[PDB]
């Protein structure tokens, strides 16, 4: 294909192994918002790497927004370090990436309804609901959002390799339905 | 006979029982109780179009006796009645206040007032593929 | 094992039609030219209204409902109408029946066609069973049997308008649109009939809107626009170029879109207006005069 999808977002979970007083975290950490009435967790953001963590009373958290596996682990470590610095027996445990999202640009337009009619068992296209075509790939198990513009969204991957393999697999069919 | 029924009889049938009311009187415990209401539904003037037909593709248009006989349709016109919906309310004796609807298709008798062929001249009927 | 055959016997061919005859019957082969039984079964002679039954859900029986003027039911009417009203509580009698009675009330009120109006209600009884991510709301899957029920002809829809009617047009309608696909895409000239009928325009305007919209697409003038939008747009070009015009608020209102949106596609196709019309199109107002928008 000659193109390599760009990783745009990585979601990871981390068990800090120790109960937390969310009310206290929200009070001593900067850039933290806590509104239990709507979500039972403290939302905290940091600038390097630019990410957002969801911290729970159970001591477990979700780190989002990271653009690489390293930034994800690194950011996760900083959040844990803050929880500690606040006064908890937090530890960096069970780090695990749960989802990777990537995007592409094949540069050419795509006749989506032709692609949907051709691959009916994998794609759901109804512009009324959503402008992009939803392609549910089997191997690897990656969901793609194909747009008329040639823009491609790939998600559902746990290894960055799946995004790459998903894109290579779809390129031929994308090319086949190129508007030209 | 038919004309008398369309011009007069029809209205009087809409006006005999006509209006129907439903009253919702509360438990008088405390808010949100202790609220007694009475709702009205009234039927006014009755209208009746010239004969029409509602095709499969939404469009409604006039329908002449010949098209009815060939396409096996019904030579009926629309029945429309003015409806009004009032609302009233009291607390734990004093009732205080808080369009044209389609109701059915009535078949027309040929040569009646409502039929197209009533005010029809001889040459008119012939163009309409009817026999004078 | 059930084997049924009419093979002549004398000259087995394995096998050929033997005739149904006209009067004699018995299906004599045009081969051994022998006989087979006596027939004696007139299928044309079915039980008329004058006993036959066309059941679509399970098997219909009926009970009671006495009204023959011989001896008055009075005491016995209530004896049996209560007794049959007790029995419709034993094994989940309610559900399918409630669904089909409430179904004929919601369709009749909007005057949905019986031939295909009833067809979609069979689809609901197939959808109410099976357990595939229904997130069932009763009203939700009813809007599926309101769409396929209107699929007979564009009787009331213009399905978007009947969607805009009442309650739940959004995410819960999305769950339902998916259930039905589990189709063919939906196009410009798909809602043109209905939209135009509710709009009250003539066959003239319909045809031109329908030719404009197809060329809008054929000319790829509206890249990623929703077909409903394109259609409502084209219907605005067409109508505005005729006598019988309708506004974007009037078109949007029936197409189920928003003026803003209709303006968006309209303005995209306007610059090709000339190449979009029918050719033999009339013109109460000409292209050089069409609203630029």
């Amino acid at each position: 294909s000659g193109i390599v999808p760009t990783l745009q977002n990585i979601v990871a979970t981390v068990t800090l192994g120790c109960r937390l007083d969310l009310k206290t975290v929200a009070l001593h950490a900067r850039n933290a918002e806590y509104n239990p009435k709507r979500f039972a967790a403290v939302i905290m953001r940091i600038r390097e790497p630019k990410t957002t963590a969801l911290i729970f009373a159970s001591g477990k958290m979700v780190v989002t927004g990271a653009k690489s596996e390293d930034d994800s682990k690194l950011a996760s470590r900083k959040y844990a370090r803050i929880i500690q610095k606040i006064g908890f027996a937090a530890k960096f445990t069970d780090f695990k990436i749960q989802n990777i999202v990537g995007s592409c640009d094949v540069k050419f337009p795509i006749r989506l309804e032709g692609l949907a009619f051709s691959h009916g068992t994998f794609s759901s296209y109804e512009p009324e609901l959503f402008p992009g075509l939803i392609y549910r790939m089997v191997k690897p198990k990656i969901v793609l959002l194909i747009f008329v513009s040639g823009k491609i969204v790939l998600t559902g991957a746990k290894q960055r390799e799946e995004i790459y393999q998903a894109f290579e697999a779809i390129y031929p069919v994308l090319s086949e339905f190129r508007k030209m | 006979s038919f004309n008398q029924f369309v011009d007069y009889t029809l209205q009087d049938i809409i006006c005999e029982d006509s209006t129907l009311i439903l009253e919702q009187l509360a438990q008088h415990t405390t808010e949100s109780d202790n609220i007694s209401r009475k709702y009205e539904i009234s039927f006014g003037k009755i209208y009746v179009t010239k004969p029409m037909v509602n095709e499969s593709d939404g469009v409604t248009h006039a329908l002449y006796p010949q098209e009815a006989r060939l396409r096996n349709l019904t030579y009926s016109s629309g029945l429309f009645v003015d409806v009004k919906k009032r609302t009233y309310e009291a607390i734990d004796e004093l009732k205080y206040e808080l369009g044209k609807v389609f109701i059915g298709r009535l078949p027309i008798m040929l040569r009646s007032k409502n039929c197209y062929l009533s005010e029809a001249t001889e040459s008119d009927l012939y163009k309409l593929k009817e026999c004078p | 094992n059930l084997n049924i055959v009419l093979t002549c016997p004398e000259c087995k061919v394995y096998p050929p039609k033997i005739v149904e005859r006209f009067s004699e019957g018995d299906v004599v082969c045009a081969l051994c030219g022998l006989v087979l039984s006596d027939k004696l079964v007139d299928t044309r002679s079915e039980w008329r209204t004058f006993e036959a039954s066309n059941p679509l859900l399970d098997g219909n029986n009926l009970s009671t409902r006495i009204g023959k003027g011989e001896t008055t039911d009075m005491r016995f009417t209530k004896e049996l109408n209560k007794a049959q009203g007790k029995n419709v509580m034993d094994k989940k009698d309610n559900e399918v029946q409630a669904a089909f009675a409430k179904i004929t009330m919601l369709c009749d009120a909007a005057e949905l066609p019986k031939i295909v109006k009833d067809c979609a209600k069979e689809a609901y009884k197939l959808c109410h069973d099976e357990k595939t991510l229904k997130g069932k709301s009763m009203e939700s899957i009813m809007a599926a049997s309101i769409l396929i029920g209107c699929r007979r002809a564009e009787v009331a829809r213009t399905f978007k308008e009947i969607q805009s009617l009442i309650h739940v047009k959004t995410k819960e309608f999305g769950k339902t649109l998916n259930i039905m696909k589990n189709g063919f895409l939906k196009i410009d000239t798909d809602n043109m009939s209905r939209f135009c009928s509710h709009l009250g325009l003539p066959m003239q305007v319909t045809t031109s809107a329908e030719y404009t919209a197809k060329k809008c697409k054929e000319i790829k003038e509206i890249a990623g626009k929703s077909p409903i939008t394109i259609a409502v747009v084209s219907i605005y070009l067409n109508i505005l170029l005729f006598q019988i015009p309708i506004t974007a608020a009037k078109v949007g209102q029936t197409l189920q879109v928003t003026e803003g949106t209709i303006k968006s596609g309209y303005k995209i196709l306007y610059e090709h207006r000339d190449k979009l019309v029918d050719p033999q199109l009339i013109a109460n107002g000409v292209v050089s005069l069409d609203n630029l928008p």
